[PDB]
């Protein structure tokens, strides 16, 4: 099975026969990718109580001219513009093969590991992504 | 297996000169019996009984055996055929990007890959002055993962719900998720699009319907947007939506003489809008305006533009004769470019110009090269058997052409000594080889026998007469004057006045200084008919004056080719005042297009349509030609000159009445007008025909039976109809099993000689239909995707050369 990653993953088979010693067989290349996604470039680490803007990029790779509700999901180590009840959506166009930075302002509470996620679906259409990423939080 | 008999009547017949007549004979006729199909057969006796003696030992052979027995002797019966036939079953499509570019060291040039899903490869070879190198190919693979196409029928008639069938496809191993929405526009009416998700699985296909109700007429717009996980891709798709029950093409001329050269004075004509009775409603009546220059302007028009359309579109191919009617019109204009001289006409080089026309030529060259046999004879169906009426029709033609393009020598000199060396009798009468029967003639069996022989012959001398300056052998002359005698010593008197003019014309192309020969052209003139004081037309009838004496309008096939007969020997004779008239009436009956009502009566009249118009020299043919509307403002005109004559045929959208207004000026031109109805009934109409067509369940599938019946004219014959053509147009939906109409003219005792299915109509040609009993097709359907409201459709007989003996049903 795929991992989630929509990268270029890379497989690699290093043999070894008793009487034909080691082969380094070439890298042969998957090409996991799909047309709308959400890229979520995080830092390495964020300090905690320190408010910080995680941009979340939205790629479009469809010809058609789109509309898009993105909406970040409440967390209760956070400090988030989504409160418990009410999340934090914002719809807007994007135009066909571009890009949108849509940032969001977080300020994390407590230390360790916590998501972030953030879940974006096409209005009246069918594609949809949602990405859950770890985030770094560390004190000082 | 084989269980005794099927391995010993095929090795019986396995080196047989008759193994195909074996072999036709266990196939499948549920609706006709051993004796009652084998009547049909002409062979000769020998065919006969190794059909019948491999038909009634199937079946005996299909009661007590197996299904899964029988048709293993099916494969075993199969060496009693000729060889595999080449045949391909896939279409490649004409392939692109096909030209020649001077590269200086680097050149970019963009193009719109074709709407096909197939891996091209282009290569590239460079001529230069260090030689040749074939460049490393490329290729262009399109390939799309998950992709639909719809199943969009071709014509939909205003009316009904229609259920357009579709299919995704999905290549990839892994199965996925996808949605299919519709483009509504305005005109449709469906029962922001909402996506619902479906999914197909890996390496399948999965289903898609939509439904559709149209309501207006015309070419619409669908697009078809699958949205899978790989993008979105729209499908672009046009729906033709198509008026209910019958159209007619109803049709009208003028001639345009604003100084009276030839007749009576001709300055002005109106054109009524007469609505008919049995219309359909809320669909306009079209009219269609054609205006051209000379007399041959409106068959100019038909070779000069690019449109690609022929004179007799509306009569159906497959025939010998319809692929000869395909090289005729591109040489009477060049009959008349060349020899009349007019190559001042073109704005492009008319040495240029001159060399399409004569491609033209040379490709309708070939398009009988394959209806030849091996002793160089002309066969009319593709392999049937071999006819002294088309070989007298194919001389004619290929004789005419010799002198513009340059024919092969020895083709036409074995084809000219096969019909004086083995159909022509001691008395010059020729005779037919098939049973194929080109026209019909009227009078009773011992009377038309006579006559049939004599129109046989007339036509025959005319083949001769054109192609004895090609192969001018001892032979062929020696039976021309016994040829000459039989056409002098029978035809007085004539029973038909078709006939007279064929006999008349035939012998005009020799000796035209004998005593009786002058008593033909007398008595030629003594059966004319005219109209007015002084003549304004005339024309000819197929009917004698004593046992018929009428005058009626609205002429059919066989009077406008007898017209152009006694035209034609009254152009060779030179008469210019005696068929001053004929011209008017004949350049009037003329329809849009070029073509006239048949295929004989327009090979013979675009003649007598070029031997006259080398006599009307340059005349200054320039006016401001004004057409308008009675109660409204007119549409446009423009300056009509030497310079641009060919002008386009104008629309009528408006549906008040027409008049062309010719003023002052000089010159003749013509005036043509096309009114195309759409009917509900078509009773008022004439059926010479009787036709009954019923849709019954068979029990082994909803099958389809249509028979006809010929009705024949008084004084005639009771014996049959001739070549007559049977069209039963499909039901929307509906789709004809092709393999049950191959089985009705492969055989030795076919029924039919040729069927199409063009655009959802079944037409089916045929040698004769007889009077007596019904002559039935019985081909199943099956519905090809659900429609509901269904408008009924229609099927119509008629005759080939006829074409308005006819009759019409309507079924569903
Ligand atoms: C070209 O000769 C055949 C054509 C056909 C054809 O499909 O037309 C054929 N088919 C056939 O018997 N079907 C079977 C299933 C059947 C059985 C019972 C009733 C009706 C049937 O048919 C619908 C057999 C044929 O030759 C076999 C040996 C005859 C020779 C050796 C004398």
């Amino acid at each position: 099975y795929l991992r989630d990653s929509i990268t270029t993953w890379v497989v690699l088979a290093v043999s070894f026969t008793p009487t034909k010693g080691i082969c380094v067989a070439e890298p042969y290349e998957i090409r996991v990718m799909k047309v709308f996604f959400i890229d979520l470039q995080m830092p390495y680490s964020v300090v905690k109580n320190e408010q910080v803007e995680i941009r979340a990029i939205l790629h479009n790779y469809v010809n058609e001219d789109i509309y898009v509700r993105v909406e970040l999901l409440y967390n209760p180590a956070f400090c988030s513009a989504s409160t418990k009840g009410q999340r934090y959506r914002q719809q807007f166009p994007i135009k066909a093969l571009s890009s949108r930075a849509v940032p969001f302002v977080i300020v994390p509470l407590e230390q360790g590991l916590h998501d972030v996620e953030i879940k974006a679906s096409v209005q009246e259409a069918l594609w949809s992504d949602g990405v859950r990423k770890k985030l770094k939080v560390v004190p000082e | 297996t084989l269980q005794k008999k099927i391995e010993e009547i095929a090795a019986k017949y396995k080196h047989s000169v008759v193994k195909k007549c074996c072999y036709d004979g266990a196939c499948v006729n549920n609706d006709e019996t051993c004796e009652q199909r084998a009547a049909r057969i002409s062979l000769g006796p020998r065919c006969i009984k190794a059909f019948t003696e491999c038909c009634v030992v199937a079946s005996q052979l299909r009661a007590n055996i197996s299904h899964k027995d029988m048709q293993l002797g099916r494969l075993h019966m199969k060496t009693l055929l000729p060889v595999s036939k080449p045949e391909i079953r896939s279409y490649f499509p004409e392939s692109w990007l096909w030209e020649v570019h001077l590269v200086p060291r680097r050149k970019q040039l963009q193009f719109a890959l074709p709407d096909s899903l197939t891996t091209w490869e282009i290569q590239g070879v460079g001529i230069s002055n260090t030689g040749i190198c074939v460049a490393d190919t490329v290729k262009a693979k399109v390939f799309k993962d998950v992709f639909l196409e719809m199943n969009i029928p071709y014509s939909v008639v205003r009316g009904e719900q229609i259920q357009l069938k579709g299919t995704v496809y999905n290549y990839r191993t892994s199965g996925m998720q996808f949605c299919v929405k519709m483009s509504a526009v305005e005109g449709i009416c469906t029962s922001s699009s909402k996506c619902v998700r479906q999914k197909v699985e890996g390496s399948s296909s999965h289903l898609v319907t939509f439904t559709v109700l149209p309501l207006e007429i015309g070419l619409h717009n669908i697009n078809f947007s699958l949205e899978t996980w790989f993008g979105k891709e729209i499908l672009v798709k046009t729906l033709r939506v198509v008026p209910e029950g019958v159209k007619r093409e109803s049709y009208s001329g003028v001639t345009l003489d604003p100084r009276g050269i030839y007749g009576t004075i001709s300055r002005r004509k109106e054109f009524p809008y007469r609505i008919p009775l049995d219309l359909v409603p809320k669909t306009e009546i079209k009219r269609i305006l054609s205006v051209k220059g000379l007399l041959v302007g409106e068959i100019l028009s038909a070779v000069l533009s690019q449109e690609g359309i022929n004179i007799l579109t509306h009569l159906p191919k497959g025939s010998a004769e319809a692929e000869l009617m395909s090289v005729v019109p591109v040489f009477y204009v060049f009959h008349y470019l060349e020899t009349g001289n007019h190559w001042n006409i073109f704005h492009s080089d008319p040495l240029i110009e001159k060399q399409k026309l004569k491609k033209k030529l040379k490709e309708g060259m070939l398009s009988i090269m394959s209806y030849r046999n091996a002793d160089y004879s002309y066969s009319v169906w593709k392999g049937g058997s071999a006819s002294t009426w088309l070989t007298a029709f194919a001389l004619r033609v290929l004789g005419q052409v010799n002198k513009y393009v340059e024919q092969n020598q020895n083709s036409i000199c074995n084809s000219l000594l096969w019909l004086v060396e083995n159909y022509q009798l001691d008395n010059g009468s020729f005779k037919e080889n098939s049973q194929y029967q080109p026209i019909k003639l009227q009078g009773t069996l011992p009377v038309e026998a006579r006559e049939n022989s004599l129109y046989l012959t007339a036509f025959t001398v005319i083949g001769i007469r054109k192609a004895f300056d090609i192969c001018p052998l001892v032979k062929i002359d020696t039976a021309l004057i016994k040829a000459d005698n039989f056409l002098l010593e029978n035809t007085l008197p004539a029973q038909s006045t078709f006939t007279l003019a064929i006999s008349a014309y035939a012998l005009s192309l020799g000796d035209k200084t004998h005593p009786q020969f002058r008593s033909i052209v007398s008595a030629l003139k003594r059966e004319a008919l005219v109209k007015g004081n002084p003549p304004i037309y005339r024309f000819w009838k197929d009917n004698l004056q004593h046992k018929d004496s009428s005058v009626p309008n609205t002429g059919t096939a066989r009077m406008v080719e007898t017209t152009a007969y006694a035209l034609l020997t009254s152009l060779n004779l030179k008469d210019i005042n005696y068929v001053n008239p004929v011209i008017k009436w004949l350049s009037e009956e003329q329809r849009y297009g070029g073509g006239f009502y048949s295929t004989q009566d327009t090979i013979n009249a675009i003649e007598g349509l070029t031997e006259y118009s080398l006599l009307v020299k340059q005349l200054r043919l320039s006016m401001d030609i004004d057409v308008s509307y009675k109660h409204k403002g007119a549409l446009h005109n423009y300056k009509m000159t030497d310079k641009n004559f060919l002008g386009r045929p104008v629309e009528v959208l408006l549906n008040d009445d027409l008049i062309v207004s010719t003023g002052f000026g000089s010159g003749l031109a013509t005036v043509h007008v096309t009114t195309v109805v759409h009917k509900t009934s078509t009773s008022e109409e004439v059926c010479s025909f009787y036709l009954k067509i019923d849709t019954q369940d068979i029990e082994a599938y909803k099958r389809i039976v249509a028979c006809a019946s010929y009705k024949p004219s008084r004084e005639e014959s009771s014996s049959g109809s001739s070549h007559a053509v049977m069209d039963i147009s499909l039901p929307t939906g509906i789709s004809a099993n092709e393999e049950d109409l191959k089985a009705l003219v492969e055989g030795v005792d076919q029924l039919f000689t040729d069927y199409q299915i063009k655009d959802g109509h079944v037409i089916l040609q045929l040698n004769s239909i007889p009077s007596s009993d019904f002559l039935c097709v019985r081909f199943r359907i099956f519905e090809l995707f659900e429609v509901g409201f269904l408008s009924p459709a229609t099927f119509t007989v008629y005759e080939y050369h006829r074409p308005d003996k006819q009759c019409t049903m309507f079924y569903s």
